[PDB]
């Protein structure tokens, strides 16, 4: 998986 | 029927790492059809994020315990591997529609020309949620929830482009995620490099452009986008 | 559903971090009314432990939370978090209650008198959870399930000094949970130092009688043993 | 709050 983000 | 009674038990849930019962707060707030402030945007992305990520870590290592017993040739083993595999699916798969009806039916729907933020915030979740699909989705099933993921990501990067400088956390959190639909689901690599870079590049360019608060927040973000360039070129050359 | 699929579903789930499904395979293999095997005794320690220990550390923070805003002095707020606190109390309650029925019902009572290595296991699990009830309970409610887990510990003491090994990991893995009891609940910290200290002493005495099976085993609570002695002996001279 | 270390695992092989 390759990083990422939500906030 | 308080709606800050619902926030702070997001909140309280949050710190509890109870997430479901955060997921359920947050739901029962959007439900009043009222605006999200940009903290209550976040206790809704974390939640959800944890609930359907929970299964997503879950469902790779059963993946994966599947792709290296299949080849041992235990019957009686892999019927129930696949099948708790399938237990483990249909629990997404339900996590995600209800982000999804929340997004389609009272987010997104009720966001005016002039909340261009939001706007995209909701398109990028909308995005991801149904890539979430995809990435376990097969047959025709696969086809109609990739194209709905790019559909959404797509709308999001327009409405990103004209507004929103590229500095930005929410249009760089987009070309992110934008570029890892390119590469895990597509098998696009070469668009999927081109959208990281030309996403990092552009936040070079007006890199002047930045505020004390969004200097940190969004800079993380940008280590991200190239930390998936660093590691996606390493395997073409391969 | 086969047992040797339960028992696989329990190793699946546990890699896949679902301690909740984890629980319930073995407990239909629990219910099964067949003695488990080692692993299996692993498995059925393991699943329930993270499932409750998921509480605790939630009760913990929700309890910690209650004392930080009791001060500030909004109703509103004090209630619901109250209110959150009892949610999760009954659910850790649930869960023990769950798992000593298993116990009391069906894994004590198998055991005949020669199988002492699975009886102190099982009562040491016992004290454990009667431990964790504990931890959240008050006045006679507190009472009646110290004196249950102390009873649980106690007997359990008694069959391993006599039928095990010093440096059998069950026998030390025993000491280690009794010896945080006394610390922890009964507040009586030098029959705490003294249980691990002596526990830890006794294994290095006879520390030749490991046996490859399961010398990492021991050595590793060994180690737990000792890291107690040092943090309990240093919070002695903070009160003082 | 404050926990000391715990254990809970039989040995397997
Ligand atoms: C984190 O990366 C995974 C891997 O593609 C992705 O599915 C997920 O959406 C990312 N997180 C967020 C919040 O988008
Ligand atoms: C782990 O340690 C805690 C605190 O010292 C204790 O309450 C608990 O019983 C231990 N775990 C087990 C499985 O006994």
């Amino acid at each position: 998986p390759p990083v990422s983000q939500a906030s | 029927v308080d709606r800050e009674q619902l926030v702070q038990k997001a909140r309280l849930a949050e710190q509890a790492e109870r997430y479901d019962d955060m997921a359920a707060a947050m739901k029962n707030v959007t439900e009043l059809n009222e605006p999200l402030s940009n903290e209550e945007r976040n206790l809704l992305s974390v939640a959800y994020k944890n609930v359907v990520g929970a299964r997503r870590s879950s469902w790779r290592v059963i993946s994966s315990i599947e792709q290296k017993t299949s080849a041992d040739g235990n019957e009686k083993k892999i019927e129930m591997v696949r099948a708790y595999r399938e237990k483990i699916e249909k629990e997404l798969e339900a996590v995600c529609q209800d982000v999804l009806s929340l997004l389609d039916n009272y987010l997104i729907k009720n966001c005016s020309e002039t909340q261009y933020e939001s706007k995209v915030f909701y398109l990028k979740m909308k995005g991801d949620y149904y890539r979430y699909l995809a990435e376990v989705a097969t047959g025709e099933k696969r086809a109609t929830v990739v194209e709905s993921s790019e559909k959404a990501y797509s709308e999001a990067h327009e409405i990103s482009k004209e507004h929103m400088q590229p500095t930005h956390p929410i249009r760089l959190g987009l070309a992110l995620n934008y570029s890892v639909f390119y590469y895990e689901i597509q098998n696009a690599p070469e668009q999927a490099c081109h959208l990281a870079k030309t996403a990092f590049d552009d936040a070079i360019a007006e890199l002047d452009t930045l505020n004390e608060d969004s200097y940190k927040d969004s800079t993380l973000i940008m280590q991200l986008l190239r930390d998936n360039l660093t590691l996606w070129t390493s395997d073409q050359q391969d």
